[PDB]
């Protein structure tokens, strides 16, 4: 019993797919904001030991310089795709004298977002939020273990992201501004965590046309934490 | 030893020359008139004869009989099957008196109303509000029902997640209720013996059907029977017989009458559709998570019993518990209560409520399985 | 010794144990019994100053209670006293006091109280505040009116205390103490362990206030016989009985529930739940210092030199328990007896050290992966 | 010699007991499957040989046994276990039914809700001679019921039961009388008036309560 | 459906095949390696010393590996057979690749390793077989290991196989001698240690099996020595037995 | 002489225990083959120490002997209360699960003493690790099958009471059994005796006992497995 | 008829005493004379080897 | 769903056998490890002679380029597989490129074969968790720990084995920053550390240290025994 990657449910899929979207649910959230200004993104990094180095924990990594990551769940499994998908996007520069557009690129990902193989290893479990700016400005992305991408507005993942993404809606509109949307965004974040809103629990991930570069803010992030 | 041996010996002393120092008309005479009273043993009819009384019946145990009544009888109430009285030597009956109901089913009639009021299952106003439907409103006015010529529904089927309301609604309904509830378990029909719960479930509805316009609850309908297996190795056989026999003596060929049966389980997937299709069963309510300021409401209820600070809002924690079920709601609410008898005070504080959140939230709901590992974070 | 103050004051004991008309109308009830007073079973209750009764072989009778005894003491299901001639209800019967109650009611308050502890305080504190608190002087429930923890659970390593800790609860008791083992509870025969439960726990509602303690209640879960018939799905449906019965209906009362497992993760969730048992209760090894209280109460009532450290039996082995310096002690003791003196030397502690931890202080076949 | 009554179980069997039973004015007899199998040893030969007694004695005799399968079971050889006072009993009415001293005055009717528990001796040939299976309503016998358990209420006619029983898929008389009588309970929640269309179609609405919006992956 | 485990921790996470590998290795003859520091010993038991035999073959626990080193066995024969002709494969392979001998503990642990691949994967019957390994270098001399089926080995000076010498290896404990590197004094404690611990009555020679590996000048010669002075090593010991009852 | 200092001490001396104040063993597991003399040693030790002998296998005569076999066996308490010099002795998880419970009330949650359970058997280890907690089971006392000189003891009991040949030899018999029961000896002498009257003779010659050995030989044979 | 069981239901023990008289008291010591058995089944698979 | 195979989760997405890899992990034998500012050093414990056998062959800590000091945990011989496999590794980026081979890099092989080795079908993963103590980059003192799962991960201390949340515990409740920059400090740190063993025996510490620019130094249970000495003096300070 418990058919996995080679019995459908008598009614739907995978058990095992669904159990790879459970498995998400497990990872610590994370918020990214489209703003046409430039697209923000935040994570709760859930810092345990005061042993725990919290640089040496990485969520948003930088794919391209206009293009910064975000997972959920399967760390090393995540950072694979993180390798890979930058020698992809360094093969369209390679072959064509410029940068995939990000959606080609969770496209190329998404590929074998379901190519498991253990004849012919393991599916993954892992959700991803992608921050970029393409030709049509500023892009948020959203993909999941099976593979069903989907462009997203504001996305929030991980633990309590009913609430997240609830509130969510009730904060966003289409004109939103940037650090309205980061301020916004920390609101919700505190909201939706445990422990006291400091330096330590987030990181930020800011994307704009003219801030193509520098997917991050450094310590006037502890600036903005105080601006609340 | 001397002052523990020496203070025995001077209690034993105590005792010794102690031991040494020691050397109604209530109703008699009525009782004296019952001397001249008779032992009346009831007995078992099997049938009559005809034009004439001409009785044919067993004691219980000894033999089978032809009598003859006493004539200070009601001479046609003297009917097949009926436990009467009968005289030691005349063998003649005086009184048919109701006959054995069953030794320990008697005792799960409840005889009492518990105070679950409905305002105590706050949040589940629709469930209240179908509930109140189907039981009360046809036991106490059918006004509208009959009025029309419709009927109300006989069965009702619940379940939820464990920590809803079944036991409240189930309760709440007996202090309102109008009629004689009864209780079952379904693990009553746990016996030993064969077709026994069949006999059980006669005389369940046998009693149902002797008092007019009551109360049955069915509680944990998951040992009642799942569904109807096959295998090569007569598995599940006493509890399908019993279920079978629940469905038949339920409804069908005369069905039940003036009485209601609520449901309750937790999972409602493995049940057979016999029981599933309606006539037996017809709405089939069920219970959800409180997701809203239902939970504040009851907050309210868990916090109007106790003296606590008038400057605390229930808002706060119920955003912090998405996911609770009102027992949870409980501990947290008379916990962050123990806090406050923790303390030397008489008012509970959010503060405490704040410990009751984090204490119970943290150390028992991720402290039951260990992590003892990242790998996620 | 003193031998003859203790054989003294039992013989006094037990002859003073030994040493256990005037009212007419008394004698006229005496009368009104005859001599062969026949016993029977009650049915049902008839208002009429007669009911139906039940003989040994089944003759049921309509007989009259004789009126002075109360007939609010009569019960369906008791056993009555009858005549013969009328067959009248004689009295009331003082009731069958069953292999249940001379078994599991313990009368005894067993052994040392919350002396007998080592790394406690915390979790006597626990049970004190929530079983002895809602025993002892359950007014602060008056101060707020707000309901007492139900049920606990102990769990942690075999010989930790928690025999130690039942019998200390079991000591320091006012209520009914019953002990149930867990492994008792599956037999050869179909239906039988929730007949176990209705019974168990109507007998733990009907005396007084009680407290029921269960221990080993894994032994269900975890346990397969061929003594067994049907199987998981009676067992299923015994955790069922258990579970209706533990959070069933109509006022369920001061019975205190107390429960001890060692291991925790096999058990159901639907039972760690609170409503059902709130004080779940953590049980560590505790601390390496209040050993020396284990060795302060194990050897408190016994000859012994100085001839030791108890850093000497602290720095030798990880875990700890009364368990594990009981056998030191006795294990010594063994040693010292062996070498027929008193006044237990170091040695003794040396081979019986070795011989106690090594005795299960080891693990699998060696080399492994160390 | 038999008729078998099986198919699925909110067709309607007590229907034609109870309407076979209402319109014939023969001896009608009914049965239950558990009722016959008793706690000590050999009292269900007693109850159905008495049975055939009675019955064999009342010449024109109808008996209708409800749960046929709850006795009828197909059985096994095998060790450690069984259950065969099931058979036992099962045996009694199978011979004291058929084969040795045959009767002309039995008059057999079954009903239940599976098949293939019972054992190929139980029919074979005429245990139960007809093998009545019993359909669904397809679409016509929808309305067609719904009328007929509508025909009690009052009705504002503004309804085509046709609307009603073409949207409704695989119901049975059960569910189009639960549709009626919720319809009547809809009609209530306002109170005022009879049966409008919307009440029907609110009332399908609580029949059709699959509500599995588990509509994940396929977007 | 037909899967044993072969490659899977037991349920709470211990291991299966290692066990009763060992419970295998526990069931058979007994060997020792002893101290000696002028050469090293090794003493075995025969196996199956039923009559009709021919006992041509001379070595039957010994293998003499490649110039210096050989190694008693414990386990299944064959299979042993396969992991000495593999062994000798290797370490002449590696005479080959420097056309030096091997330093002996590159070999030992390859060795484990070979039988360890069969532990981790490719879950079929691992080598239930621990076996000796005596031998010099340049860089220690005589050395002594003792393979595991683990991937485990020892470099011990007194060894240890199974039920039959437990003990011994506590006679190897409490009659620990250290320091000599007489080899005759070691045949008189081998002749105790197969004398209490082998049940052969008055220890026949045709039970047992000795044979050593000295220095020789650079040749490092292998004394594979033949039964008359085991018989003389059988009336001396019995002769310290003798000695022993001088106190009685 | 390990039995009479764990068993006889507690019976012949109480105050050198308590002297000292120390707990009395309680629970000795006795382990080795079968025919060892497992249970002619413990009724010895109970006869010469006065105890109550009690066997309590696996019957419902038992159980209707001990109760009715109403609910359990602890009315065993009963009756070795009642008899509390009391030594009981049982069989190879059912008999081992009663001695577990047994053994969970009779371990400090009791009367007075002399109450002892013992179990002699072989595999020590199916039995549990938590019945093995060195404050329940103390001594473990192994059963050596018997050597040369000790069938030749067993040879002289089970031999010297019977009608033997004027002219006859045990050692060379005692060297003829390669490892036998305490009851296997027997059916040598009795079966030898046996043998002596089918020649019409009351003597047992020395042949007696070569077609005797030769008799229990039967139970080890067949070669040609030499591997291990 | 049956076969065996394994000590299962208490009734089937008189069962087994009452097949059993079938048993004993079709062959005896006794034999019977022009006692001629006819039987008849739907599956004599589940029949008593001692049959 | 079940304890079997590392391929499939369970119904809330777990991977028990990594788990249970982790046992093994937990169970094995405790070893410390500090950076010190320029002299980090480290220690294992528990060497546990039995008095027949040599212990050169049993030591536990090892290098891979002489920038950097190997440990580990669980078992001995799938780490000496890994430590094997990474001289391979190492020496092969050494060939490759003629830098120190840096500790992110090698872990990062390590945990990585690690990863897709328990990807990877019917193969038993390794259950041992390494510490990889190098001070490359112009002499920056780093260590890393490594997980059954393959994550590699940096610390300021480590302590691994039996008690590990113990010793851990003891260095939150000793990690003092004067510790470093005062390398006798650390010596005592370390002393601190072997002296909060959990059996703290004395003889069974084996210790040691680099100077960021030295090579791998063995101490000597003499000095350790002098360090025993000042850790009793410094608690009769304490006094
Ligand atoms: N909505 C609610 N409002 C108030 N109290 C609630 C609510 N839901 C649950 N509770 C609390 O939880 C209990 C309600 O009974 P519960 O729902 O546990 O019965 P149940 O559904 O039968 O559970 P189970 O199937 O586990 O026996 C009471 O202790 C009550 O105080
Ligand atoms: N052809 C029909 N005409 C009218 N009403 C029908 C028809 N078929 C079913 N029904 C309705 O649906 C119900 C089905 O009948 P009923 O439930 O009494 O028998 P049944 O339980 O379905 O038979 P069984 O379950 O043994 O197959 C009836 O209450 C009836 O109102």
């Amino acid at each position: 019993y418990d058919r996995g990657v080679n019995t459908f449910s008598p009614e739907g899929r995978l058990f095992q797919v669904e159990y790879a979207i459970e498995a998400i649910k497990l990872g610590s959230t994370a918020i990214g904001i489209q703003t046409s200004e430039g697209v923000c993104l935040a994570v709760e990094k859930r810092i345990t030991s005061p042993l725990m180095e919290p640089s040496s924990i990485e969520k948003i990594v930088e794919i391209d310089a206009h293009i910064g990551c975000a997972m959920s769940g399967l760390i090393a499994d995540a950072k694979t795709l993180i390798d890979k998908a930058r020698v992809e996007t360094q093969n369209h520069w390679f072959t064509y004298n410029e940068t995939m557009t990000v959606e080609s690129v969770t496209q190329a990902v998404s590929n074998l977002a379901l190519q498991f193989g253990e004849e012919d290893s393991r599916p993954f479990g892992v959700a991803l939020l992608f921050g970029g700016v393409d030709e049509k400005g500023p892009q948020l992305f959203h993909m999941d273990p099976s593979g069903t991408f989907v462009q997203c507005d504001a996305r929030a993942i991980g633990s309590a992201s009913e609430g997240a993404q609830s509130s969510l809606q009730e904060v966003y509109h289409k004109s939103m501004t940037l650090k309205e949307a980061i301020k916004s965004s920390l609101i919700i974040l505190k909201q939706v965590m445990e422990e006291k809103l400091n330096a330590t629990n987030i990181e930020l991930a800011t994307v704009q046309p003219g801030q193509n570069f520098h997917m991050f803010t450094k310590e006037e992030l502890e600036e903005v934490i105080k601006d609340i | 030893d001397d002052i523990q041996q020496l203070l025995k010996k001077i209690n034993e002393l105590t005792g010794i020359k102690e031991s040494d120092t020691g050397l109604l008309a209530a109703d008699k005479q009525t009782l004296q008139s019952e001397q001249p009273l008779q032992v009346a043993r009831c007995t078992k009819i099997i049938n009559a004869d005809s034009e004439d009384p001409k009785y044919i019946i067993n004691v219980k145990q000894f033999a089978k009989f032809v009598v003859d009544l006493s004539d200070q009888v009601a001479p046609t109430d003297i009917e097949e099957g009926m436990r009467v009285g009968v005289d030691r030597n005349k063998y003649q009956i005086h009184i048919p008196l109701p006959p054995k109901i069953d030794p320990t089913v008697t005792m799960m009639q409840v005889e009492e109303k518990p105070d679950v009021t409905y305002s105590d299952v706050g949040g589940c106003k629709e469930q209240i509000e179908k509930l109140r439907e189907v039981v009360e409103t046809p036991l106490l006015h059918p006004e509208r029902f009959v009025n029309l010529g419709i009927e109300p529904p006989k069965g009702v089927l619940l379940f939820g997640p464990p920590g809803t309301g079944k036991t409240l609604c189930a309760r709440a309904v007996a202090n309102r209720t109008d009629a004689c509830f009864i209780r079952v378990i379904g693990s009553e029909l746990v016996q030993k013996y064969v077709g026994e719960g069949a006999r059980m479930v006669r005389e369940l509805f046998e009693m149902a059907r002797t008092k007019k316009a009551c109360l049955i609850f069915f509680d944990e309908i998951d040992a009642i029977g799942g569904a109807r297996f096959d295998d090569g190795a007569g598995g599940d056989n006493e509890v399908q017989r019993t279920m079978l026999e629940l469905i038949n003596q339920l409804d069908g060929f005369d069905p039940r009458g003036n009485i209601k049966v609520l449901m309750a389980t937790n999972r409602p997937d493995t049940l057979d559709p016999a029981l599933m299709r309606p006539g037996r069963l017809d709405r089939k309510i069920e219970f959800s998570l409180p997701d809203l300021e239902g939970r504040t409401h009851i907050f309210k209820i868990h916090a109007r019993s106790m003296s606590v600070e008038r400057d605390i809002r229930f808002e706060l924690l119920a955003r912090l518990c998405p996911n609770s079920t009102g027992a949870e709601i409980r501990s947290v609410c008379t916990e962050a209560g123990m806090f406050a008898i923790r303390a030397r005070r008489k008012i509970a504080t959010e503060k405490d409520f704040l410990e009751a959140v984090n204490k119970v939230i943290k150390s028992y709901a991720k402290f039951s399985a260990t992590p003892r590992y990242m790998t996620y974070n | 010794l003193e031998r003859i103050k203790d054989y003294l004051l039992m013989e006094e004991e037990f002859i003073r144990n030994q040493e256990q008309k005037q009212e007419e109308e008394r004698s006229k009830v005496d009368d009104l019994r005859g001599t062969p007073m026949s016993v029977g079973t009650l049915e049902e209750i008839i208002d009429d100053n007669h009911a139906i009764v039940s003989t040994s072989v089944g003759s049921e009778h309509y007989v009259s209670i004789l009126s002075f005894v109360d007939k609010d003491l009569l019960e369906p299901g008791c056993s009555v006293l009858l005549n013969h001639k009328v067959h009248a209800v004689i009295g009331v019967l003082m009731d069958d006091t069953d292999p249940l109650v001379t078994v599991m009611k313990v009368e005894k308050a067993p052994q040392e109280t919350y002396a007998d502890i080592g790394g406690l305080d915390n979790q006597i504190q626990e049970i004190k505040e929530s079983v002895e608190l809602p025993l002892t002087h359950p007014e602060y429930y008056e101060e707020m009116g707000i309901k007492p923890p139900k049920g606990v659970i102990l769990y942690g390593p075999p010989g930790t205390g928690k025999t130690l800790l039942a019998k200390a609860v079991a000591n320091q008791t006012s209520a009914t103490f019953l002990r149930v083992v867990g492994s008792e509870l599956i037999q050869k025969y179909l239906g039988d362990g929730p007949k176990l439960v209705r019974e168990l726990f109507r007998v733990a509602e009907e005396h007084a206030p009680s407290i029921v303690f269960i221990d080993e209640i894994d032994a269900i879960g975890t346990k397969r016989y061929d003594s067994n018939s049907g199987g998981e799905r009676e067992i299923q449906r015994t955790m069922l009985e258990l579970l209706n019965q533990l959070d069933g209906f109509d006022s369920r009362g001061d019975v205190k529930v107390i429960m001890a497992t060692n291991r925790i993760e096999t058990l159901d969730p639907a039972l760690i739940r609170p409503g059902r048992i709130d004080r779940k209760i953590e049980f560590p090894l505790p601390d390496e210092k209040t050993k020396k209280r284990i060795f302060q109460i194990h050897t408190s009532r016994m000859t012994l030199a100085d001839d030791v450290t108890l850093d000497d039996l602290i720095m030798a082995k990880d875990d700890l328990s009364g368990a594990d310096i009981k056998a030191i002690c006795t294990e010594a003791g063994l040693m010292a007896l062996r070498e027929r003196r008193m006044k237990v030397t170091n040695e003794d502690f040396k081979k019986s050290k070795e011989n106690v931890l090594y005795k299960k202080q080891e693990g699998t076949p060696e080399g492994l992966y160390l | 010699k038999g008729v078998l009554m099986y198919g699925p179980p909110g067709t309607g069997k007590t229907l034609l007991a109870r309407a076979c039973a209402a319109q014939t004015k023969a001896t009608f007899l009914k049965l239950a499957g558990p009722q016959l199998v008793q706690m000590f040893i050999g009292d269900g030969a007693k109850l159905v040989r008495d049975a055939f007694a009675l019955a064999k004695e009342k010449a024109p005799s109808i008996i209708f046994i409800d749960e046929l399968d709850a006795i009828g079971t197909k059985r096994f050889d095998s060790e450690k276990a069984g259950d065969r006072e099931v058979q036992r009993t099962m045996l009694e009415l199978l011979n004291q039914l058929d084969g040795f001293q045959p009767n002309t005055q039995v008059k057999v009717i079954a009903a239940t809700n599976r098949v293939d528990i019972l054992d190929p001796a139980l029919l074979r040939s005429g245990r139960l001679d007809r093998k009545i299976e019993f359909p669904m309503p397809n679409e016509e016998a929808r309305a067609r019921i719904m009328q007929i358990h509508s025909r009690k209420m009052n009705v504002s006619p503004d309804v085509n039961y046709e609307e009603l029983a073409r949207c409704t898929d695989d119901f049975n008389g059960a569910q189009c009388k639960a549709v009626c009588v919720e319809a009547g309970m809809i009609a209530l929640r306002r109170g005022a008036t009879e049966l409008t269309h919307e009440d029907y179609m609110e009332g399908i609405l609580e029949v059709q309560a699959k509500k599995k919006a588990n509509l994940q992956y396929y977007a | 459906r037909y899967d044993s485990r072969t490659t899977i921790f037991s349920p709470e996470g211990r291991l299966y095949q290692v066990e009763y590998a060992m419970e295998a290795i526990g069931h058979a003859g007994t060997c020792l390696g002893i101290l000696a520091n002028d050469g090293v010993l090794l003493a075995a038991e025969r196996r199956n010393i039923h009559k009709l035999l021919d006992e041509v073959f001379f070595s039957e626990k010994i293998y003499k590996l490649n110039e210096d080193m050989a190694c008693s066995v414990a386990g299944i024969t064959s299979d042993a057979n396969v992991l000495t002709n593999e062994l000798r494969l290797i370490a002449q392979r590696y005479l080959l690749q420097y056309q030096e001998p091997i330093p002996c503990e590159q070999l030992v642990t390859a060795l484990c390793d070979i039988k360890q691949a069969y532990t981790q994967f490719g879950g079929k019957r691992p080598f239930g077989v621990s076996l000796l390994y005596i031998g010099w270098d340049k860089h220690y001399g005589f050395q002594l290991y003792q393979s595991d089926p683990s991937g485990n080995y020892g470099g011990w000076k007194a060894t240890c196989i199974g039920n039959n010498s437990a003990a011994a290896v506590s006679m190897l404990k409490q009659d620990y001698k250290e320091g000599e590197m007489t080899l005759k004094s070691a045949l008189a404690l081998a002749i105790k240690v197969l004398n209490k611990t082998m049940d052969v009555s008055k220890l026949s020679a045709e039970k047992v099996e000795i044979a050593t590996l000295t220095r020789e000048n650079g040749k490092t010669v292998i004394r594979v020595l033949k039964q008359k002075e085991v018989e003389q090593l059988i009336k001396k010991h019995e002769e310290e037995e003798a000695k022993a009852e001088r106190e009685k | 002489k390990e039995i009479k200092e764990v068993i006889e001490l507690p019976v012949k001396h109480p105050e050198l225990f308590e002297a000292l104040g120390i707990a009395q063993p309680k629970g000795v597991l006795l382990y080795g083959p079968p025919g060892t003399g497992k249970t002619l040693l413990a009724r010895a030790v109970a006869h010469h120490t006065d105890c109550t002998f009690i066997r309590v296998s696996g019957s419902e005569l038992v159980q209707k002997f001990i109760g009715e076999g109403a609910r359990m066996v602890r009315e065993l308490f009963v009756m070795a209360r009642e008899h509390a010099p009391s030594i009981i002795f049982m069989d190879e998880s059912e008999v081992q699960r009663t001695m577990l419970e047994l053994l969970n009330q009779l371990d400090g949650f009791e009367a007075t003493k002399n109450i002892k359970v013992i179990m002699a058997t072989n595999r020590i280890d199916i039995l549990d690790s938590a019945l093995l907690r060195p404050g329940r089971i103390d001594r473990k006392i192994e059963f050596p099958p018997p050597n040369e000189e000790a069938r030749l003891d067993i040879l002289k009991i089970h031999s010297r009471k019977m009608n033997l040949t004027r002219g006859i030899n045990l050692r060379k018999i005692a060297e003829l059994m390669p490892g036998a029961s305490g009851a296997e000896v027997k059916g040598v002498c009795t079966e030898a005796g046996m043998y002596a009257l089918r020649e019409r003779r009351v003597h047992v010659t020395q042949e007696d006992f070569e077609m005797a050995v030769a008799k229990v030989m039967q139970k080890d044979s067949e070669k040609n497995m030499s591997i291990k | 008829g049956g076969r065996r069981f394994s000590e299962g239901t208490s009734a089937d023990r008189e069962i087994q005493r009452t097949l059993m008289e079938l048993l004993n008291q079709m062959d005896g010591f006794d034999t019977l004379h022009r006692v001629k058995m006819i039987m008849a089944t739907n599956r004599p698979d589940t029949l008593d080897p001692a049959l | 769903s079940y304890d079997r195979a590392i391929t499939v989760f369970s119904p809330d997405g777990h991977l028990f056998q990594v788990e249970y890899a982790q046992e093994a992990v937990k169970k094995g034998s405790t070893a410390v490890g500090v950076r010190g500012r320029d002299i980090v050093v480290l220690g294992v414990e528990k060497k546990s002679v039995a008095k027949l056998q040599d212990e050169r062959t049993v030591r536990k800590i090892c290098a891979l380029d002489d920038n950097v000091c190997m440990a580990f945990a669980g078992l001995t011989a799938d780490a000496r597989i890994v430590i094997n496999r990474a001289r391979v590794e190492c020496q092969s980026h050494r060939l490759t490129v003629e830098d120190p081979v840096t500790v992110e890099y090698i872990t990062r092989y390590i945990a990585s074969l690690k990863q897709r080795y328990t990807q990877s079908n019917g193969r038993r993963p390794f259950g041992i968790s390494a510490l990889i103590v190098g001070f490359d980059f112009d002499g920056t003192p780093r260590l890393y720990q490594t997980d059954p799962s393959g994550t590699y991960h940096a610390w300021k201390a480590n302590a691994i084995g039996r008690g590990a949340k113990s010793v851990r515990e003891f260095l939150e409740k000793n990690y003092t920053d004067e510790a470093i920059e005062t390398d006798d400090l650390t010596i005592k740190l370390v002393i601190k550390a072997l002296l909060e063993v959990v059996q703290s025996g004395g003889k069974n510490i084996e210790l040691a240290v680099m100077r960021r620019d030295q090579s791998l130094k063995i101490l000597n249970p003499e000095e350790i025994e002098k360090y025993v000495a000042e850790i009793e003096k410094e608690k009769e300070e304490n006094e």
